[PDB]
């Protein structure tokens, strides 16, 4: 019987396969006048067509890069793979669709980096104290969990300048402590102390040597440390295949952009870097602090897992702030930082516990959905993200593309990644929507009106300016 | 919608003196239009930032600007066994410019102040201070209400209670229509912030060169409070006035305060006595809710409606991601002693770091239909990033939501074009109001005349 | 402390003059300076502060000048209501420190003083005192010296000056000097004189009676 | 309209204290500083101290360290000053004074207060005749007020009638009590002619007491 195939009356080979990815072509000479050559494929090898000249594309999904998944995330120059497959390539013929899948683990024995931001303001003098011995403790814990430790260290206050700055007496500029009893440093923005590194006694022995100053107003300026921190790659050391934790430990509240106005300071925050041999932050009397979406933008494109590690004061604060920007991670911390150590191994879990895919240089025309496999086998439609894993679980999603008609160019490719992670699935895109007998046409063919019109796949066509 | 965007008039000031912070128009006695702009960068006498004024003539081809001058040098005196010290150097004078009858205030809002006693002191701190000037006789006169003369020890044992040392007081300022000088102090009472009020005439009749400490008995400063919801809020970042009790006799102030509640934000509507009469709370911490406001009737009922700019405001887009573009707020007058609603209209930048929000500006009745309009400043907006301001026209419902009109920034990056701006005043006297806009980054003031639809 | 040396104590002057009040500091002082006026038995009413401003209401007549140490108090042709004391004080330095003081009097021809003697009245003496009161009325300039003697020789101790303020008529001064000596000592003498010197004469004005002689 | 409301005179003994009231009206003491200004005929002006009412911090001359003990009560907007052990040299009028527009200034001041230290008790005066001694074409007449306590005492002539051409000086202290003198001229034809007399009033102790003029 007729279906949408000859109801519809097409034209040429290119313009049946465009009905429905169902239909399909005919290309051969001896076919009767009153048969259509657009049909099924059942139905034209049922009136005698050729096998060859039968055009009819099939959406596929064929892996081209299987790497198997990690058991172990040490060793290697980082040839850990932790997204299988890599690479698939996509066959889609107009309006058609096909599924694939991906797999997502968090592999075990993972390097991490860890960047010890810390509020140096007058109040943090007992949690400067507490923590001369961090270095090692918290290498013997992370010791755990993993095999390629790097720390290091970084301070701030805020930016030194009137009114945040006590600017009198004389004496008060090199000893802010001046008008007490005892001696602090002078006033500093965000200064750099200790790269990124594995030998963890080198902590030790500089954040004994470090101490507090003193400032004005209750708000810090923790906020410009954070971004050079982030942006100051080869400074501070962040390593290419590593967890990237910023650990900032403040008790009070955070200046914000556009506060500078109140000390003169206009300019917007321009996301660079200004931490030179100095290692102190040269932008802070001269800069304003950066927004949250310029902190946000900065720490997604350095993979930096911000971790707010303050007071019970000032948790609900954070916890606020952390959900205006997404990854970030809150925990309660007391008022001398003793209890930081656990605070860091339980943010690090919790930072590894989650799992959610994002999609990069997806075509206009082609459209995603995604069934989730967490936990144990049971998949959850129309999701893309896990939560609630562990140090070397794996989930799996079942992914269905679906393209509206065909569009202009016919080789595109986009991105699957999970969020944070080094690997991802690469997907090429091929869009067949045209035959196979076009490329060997007869333009100007005697068979059509003369030399008017174009033979291509049994048919005559209208030549070009008709 | 019918400002000419082809024939722009254009005023320069030195390089790097940030012309174009803030403007405003002024007439004089004879009502001849000329624009106020602040330079609160341009060099003093000892090649040093101190700021500076300028009075630009109305002049279709613009130009350069003579200056507004002011006393730059430092004063001391020593009286009552005090040593009282005023230090103009980077004051930021032309921060904030306003003009009321034939009078010009510009205000320093980081002039730093300090009082020496033998070994004790108050602390060299920015009180704030403002520059009045009657530019056709060259009268002079200084305010500058927080300066104090309390030693820093006292402040501790009170735990740092009714401490004005950091006001920095003209930061943002207005004058109600019966002449009385508004001021903004956003560090006042230890970066609470508060406003302080006082009649221009009392300004000038109570003022002498030198004396640096007096009493201006007419003046009227807000509280302090114990509220922590008020810490480090900074109200007094932007000010205005209208008509928001139904009581001709008296003048409401709108106050900024774009870190309320712990970066919250708030605007808040107070009567003349500081009495708060509504509060607007902001919608997103950090948004900077408060940044600027503007009083104007949109809707044509005779009532003074409220705009709020949050420049930073986060828009939410797809995939649970942000965006930060900007928000301004439209709160239309209930009819009657009523409570200002939820906003009437909610108006969202387009373009990333746009700012959106950072400055509204009333327009009068741009398009003569009866209904006023606005211009909003987008600094960084614009395809470019180089700056828009948007004009929207008023409606029996209050505002359009999408816009008669856009002006691309004419500056180069980096002018902050939009940073300033102020209408409602017909410069070139052909019935239609016009608008100044500042771009500081570029030390320039560009003019928009109005033509007719 | 410092020290407001003022200048000049008096001034006999007249209408319309213009007259100058000095005001000189131990010490550097910079304009931190008020001058005050008090009328005849009244309080006090500020004219200038620091160094040259007029207080609300002053009249634009007075004028203050000077640095430094040395400052001045200007007045422009005067009023009959200048007439009063006038103060300089310092305020550059706790404690506050006033001037001396300066009086503005009204200046006329001089006049000789007339000078009546009385002898103790019937009352008094049956009580116990005996009082000589001797009134010198009406003189310019106010400069006066009165001399007791009783017997030819001269008396200091029991006498009693008293001095009127300026007569607000004639521009005169008037002074009454009692001298009091008890009954029995005063009937121990007989002769009892009161001079009077003044630059109106260089001889004295004598004037005296004899008790019991009547 | 600013004005500084002071207490009346007071009458005091030696080794008592008084308490000066000076109260605020037409704005509010706690505007500006508040001084007190002690003033004699002889050693002049001396400044005692001063006070902020709006948080009771003080300042004193030395001179006074331990005699006057100045305090303001902002709830009846009035500033006080306290003189204990009371001396002789304590008898003086007090003024209280605060600034117009510089804050350090002495611009506005009280009506003053006078206050007398004395263990004098109330004596009524004793009023002599003072006629001339046994000729010219004007003669003058004499009354004599001696020995009474406290100021004042008001004195006429013929009750108030006769007053032009009269001369009543300055009362003095003579040893804790006061002397006073009058005297008054007309020309011969009119005394002993017409009748003179001397009235004075002493109303601390009620008394009124005139004398007519007698000639030797
Ligand atoms: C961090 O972010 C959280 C989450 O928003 C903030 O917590 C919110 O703070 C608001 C301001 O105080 C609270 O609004 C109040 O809500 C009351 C009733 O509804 C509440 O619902 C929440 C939801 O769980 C519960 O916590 C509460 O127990 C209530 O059930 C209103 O009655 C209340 O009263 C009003 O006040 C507003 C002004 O705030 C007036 O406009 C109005 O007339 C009326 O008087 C007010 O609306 C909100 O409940 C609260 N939410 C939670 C979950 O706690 C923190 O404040 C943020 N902290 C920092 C430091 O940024
Ligand atoms: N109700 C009002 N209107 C009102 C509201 C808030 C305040 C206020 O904020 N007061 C300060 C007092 C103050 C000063 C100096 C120091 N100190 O020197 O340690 C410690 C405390 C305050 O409590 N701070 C909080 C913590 C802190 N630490 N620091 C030193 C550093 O962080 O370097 C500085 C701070 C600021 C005042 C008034
Ligand atoms: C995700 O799961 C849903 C079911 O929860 C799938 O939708 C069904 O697909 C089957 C295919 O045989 C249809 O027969 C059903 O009618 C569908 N159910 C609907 C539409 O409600 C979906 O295909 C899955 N997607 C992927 C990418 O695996
Ligand atoms: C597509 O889904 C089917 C089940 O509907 C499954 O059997 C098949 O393996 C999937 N294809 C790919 C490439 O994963
Ligand atoms: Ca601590
Ligand atoms: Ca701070
Ligand atoms: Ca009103
Ligand atoms: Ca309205
Ligand atoms: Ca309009
Ligand atoms: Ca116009
Ligand atoms: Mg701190």
């Amino acid at each position: 019987g007729p279906n949408i195939c000859t109801t519809r009356g097409v034209s040429s080979c290119q313009q049946c396969l465009a009905v429905s990815p169902m239909c399909a072509w005919c290309s051969d000479e001896a076919l009767p006048l009153g048969s259509p050559r657009c049909d099924l494929k059942e139905n034209l090898l049922k009136d005698n067509c050729a096998p060859e000249s039968i055009e009819f594309p099939v959406s596929e999904a064929r892996v081209l890069e299987d790497r198997p998944l990690s058991d172990k995330g040490s060793g290697d120059s980082s040839q850990v793979t932790q997204v299988s497959p890599q690479r698939i390539a996509l066959r889609l013929r107009p309006d058609d669709s096909k599924n694939f899948s991906i797999q997502v683990r968090q592999v075990e024995d993972y390097p991490v980096d860890i960047y010890y931001l810390m509020d140096l303001s007058y109040s943090m003098k007992d949690d400067l104290w507490s923590i001369q011995n961090l270095g090692t403790k918290l290498a013997t814990q992370m010791r755990k969990l993993t095999s390629n430790l790097r720390i290091g260290f970084g301070a701030f206050v805020d930016k030194p300048v009137s009114p945040y700055m006590y600017i009198s007496p004389p004496e008060a500029l090199e000893n802010p402590c001046y008008d007490m009893k005892t001696t602090c440093l002078p006033m500093f923005g965000y200064k750099h102390v200790l790269t990124l590194t594995d030998q963890v006694t080198r902590f030790n022995e500089e954040v004994k040597k470090q101490s507090v100053s003193r400032n004005r107003d209750a708000p810090e300026g923790g906020f410009d440390a954070i971004m050079q921190a982030t942006v100051c790659d080869e400074k501070i050391g962040w390593r290419n295949d590593a967890s990237h934790l910023l650990v900032f430990t403040t008790d009070a509240k955070t200046h914000i952009a556009l506060d500078g106005r109140l000390a003169g300071i206009v300019q917007p925050n321009d996301g660079q870097c200004h931490v030179g041999s100095d290692n102190h932050y040269s932008a802070s009397t001269t800069m304003d602090y950066p927004s949250l979406g310029l902190m946000t933008e900065k720490l997604s494109q350095k993979n930096i897992n911000l971790i707010f590690a303050v007071t019970e004061n000032v948790v609900n604060l954070y916890q606020n702030y952390s959900e205006l920007i997404p990854g970030t991670t809150v925990g309660v911390l007391s008022m001398d930082s003793s209890n930081v150590l656990q605070l860091i191994v339980d943010a690090y879990g919790k930072i590894r516990s989650k799992v959610e895919l994002e999609v990069r240089d997806l075509p206009e025309e082609l459209s995603l959905s995604f069934n989730a496999t967490c936990l144990n086998n049971e998949v959850i439609p129309g999701l893309k993200s896990c939560m609630g894993l562990k140090i070397g679980d794996t989930v799996s999603f079942s992914i269905e593309a679906k393209v509206r008609g065909c569009p202009q160019e016919k080789e595109k490719s986009f991105t699957i990644k999970p969020v944070g992670f080094k690997d991802s699935l690469i997907v090429q895109v091929t869009f067949d929507c045209d035959c196979a007998c076009q490329a060997q046409a007869e333009p100007n063919s005697h068979r059509c009106n003369n030399g008017n019109g174009t033979f291509e796949c049994g048919v005559c066509r209208c030549g070009p300016g008709w | 919608l019918n400002l000419d965007p082809v024939q722009l008039t254009f005023y320069a000031g030195p390089n790097g003196s940030q012309f174009g912070f803030s403007l405003d128009f002024h007439k004089d006695s004879h009502g001849r239009v000329a624009i106020v702009v602040g330079a609160p960068r341009t060099l003093g006498p000892s090649q040093e930032e101190t700021g500076g004024v300028f009075l630009c003539p109305w002049r279709a081809e613009g130009g350069q600007c003579p200056s507004l001058l002011f006393d730059l040098r430092d004063e001391t005196r020593n009286v009552g066994s005090q040593t009282l010290q005023t230090f103009k150097a980077r004051q930021g004078l032309g921060a904030s410019v306003v003009s009321w009858s034939d009078v010009i205030v510009a205000c320093a809002p980081w002039q730093h102040w300090n009082v020496l006693e033998k070994t004790e002191e108050a602390e060299k701190t920015p009180v704030g201070s403002c520059f009045l000037a009657q530019p056709e006789s060259g009268r002079r006169a200084e305010y500058s209400p927080c300066r104090g003369n309390t030693l820093s020890r006292i402040y501790v044992e009170n735990d740092f209670s009714w401490d004005k040392r950091y006001c920095e007081a003209g930061f943002s300022s207005v004058v109600t229509q019966a002449g009385e000088l508004v001021l903004g102090a956003p560090g006042g009472y230890y970066f609470l912030g508060l406003l302080a009020q006082a009649p221009v005439a009392d300004i000038f009749s109570s003022y002498r060169p030198g004396i640096l400490l007096w009493h201006v008995s007419s003046q009227s400063l807000s509280f302090d409070s114990s509220n922590p919801e008020y810490f480090d809020g900074y109200w007094g970042y932007s000010v205005a006035v209208g008509e928001f009790d139904g009581d001709l006799n008296t003048t409401e102030y709108v106050v900024g305060a774009p870190t309320w509640s712990w970066t919250l934000g708030a605007v808040e509507i107070l009567d003349s006595y500081y009495q708060r009469l509504h509060r607007l709370r902001g919608e997103q911490m950090a948004s900077y809710f408060g940044h600027s406001v503007a009083v104007t009737d949109v809707n044509g009922d005779g009532r003074h409606d409220l705009l709020v700019g949050a420049p930073l405001y986060m828009e939410s887009r797809a995939d649970r991601k942000l965006a930060e573009v900007g928000r301004v707020y439209l709160f239309l007058q209930p009819r009657g002693p009523h409570a200002l609603g939820a906003p009437s209209l909610l108006l969202t930048g387009t373009q990333l770091y746009g700012r959106f929000g950072s400055a509204i500006a009333p327009l009068g009745d741009l398009d003569r239909d009866g209904y006023n309009d606005i211009a909003v400043a987008a600094p960084y907006g614009g395809p470019s990033g180089r700056g828009q301001v948007l004009v929207f026209l008023g409606q029996s419902e209050g505002l359009r939501s999408r816009p008669s009109q856009v002006l691309d920034s004419p500056f180069p990056t980096g002018s902050a074009f939009g940073f300033s701006l102020r209408g409602a005043v017909d410069i070139d006297d052909n019935g239609y109001p016009d608008l100044i806009v500042g771009a500081y980054g570029a030390n320039q003031v560009a003019v928009y005349r109005a033509q007719p639809v | 402390d410092i020290l407001m040396t003022q200048s000049p104590s008096s001034m006999s002057v007249s209408l319309g003059d213009t007259v100058s009040i000095t005001c000189h500091a131990s010490q550097g002082i910079s304009s931190n300076i008020g001058w005050l006026q008090q009328k005849p038995g009244k309080s006090f009413m500020g004219l200038i502060y620091y160094g040259t401003n007029l207080v609300d209401g002053v009249p634009s007549r007075f004028s203050g000048s000077g640095s430094g140490a040395d400052y001045s108090l200007t007045i422009s042709s005067l009023d009959s209501e200048d007439f009063a004391d006038y103060y300089c004080v310092q305020y550059a330095q706790l404690p506050y420190t006033f001037g001396g003081g300066t009086k503005l009097e009204i200046k006329r021809a001089d006049a000789a003083p007339t000078v009546s003697i009385f002898p103790p009245s019937s009352e008094q003496l049956t009580s116990g005192g005996a009082s000589v009161v001797c009134f010198l009325n009406n003189f310019y300039p106010k400069d006066i010296n009165v001399k007791w003697k009783i017997d030819g020789s001269e008396r200091q101790n029991g006498v009693l000056n008293s001095w009127t303020d300026q007569d607000s008529k004639d521009s005169t001064y008037s002074m009454s000097s009692t001298l009091t000596l008890t009954k029995d000592e005063y009937e121990r003498h007989n002769s009892y004189t009161c001079e009077a010197t003044h630059k109106t004469s260089t001889s004295p004005i004598v004037k005296s009676f004899n008790r019991n002689e009547c | 309209e600013v004005q500084l409301q002071q207490s009346g005179a007071e009458l005091v003994k030696p080794g008592a204290s008084v308490k000066l009231s000076c109260t605020a009206s037409g704005f509010n003491i706690k505007d500006t500083y508040v001084h007190w200004v002690k003033q004699r005929p002889e050693q002049g002006l001396e400044w005692i101290g001063r006070i902020d009412p709006a948080n009771g911090y003080t300042k004193y001359d030395p001179k006074f360290q331990g005699k006057a003990t100045i305090t303001a009560d902002t709830s009846s907007n009035t500033a006080y000053l306290q003189l204990s052990s009371l001396t002789s040299e304590d008898t003086a009028v007090y003024y209280c004074v605060r600034p117009l527009y510089d804050y350090y200034a002495m611009d506005y001041w009280g009506q003053g207060t006078s206050v007398t230290v004395s263990s004098a008790k109330t004596t009524a005066p004793s009023v002599y005749p003072l006629a001339p001694v046994c000729t010219g074409s004007s003669v003058t007449l004499g009354c004599l007020v001696k020995g009474y306590f406290p100021e004042p005492v008001t004195l006429t002539w013929n009750s108030g009638s006769l007053s032009s051409g009269v001369h009543t000086f300055p009362a003095v202290l003579q040893s804790d009590l006061y002397t006073l003198s009058s005297s008054v001229t007309v020309t011969s034809s009119t005394w002993p002619s017409q009748s003179i007399t001397c009235n004075v009033a002493h109303p601390a102790s009620s008394t009124k007491v005139d004398k007519k003029i007698e000639p030797r």
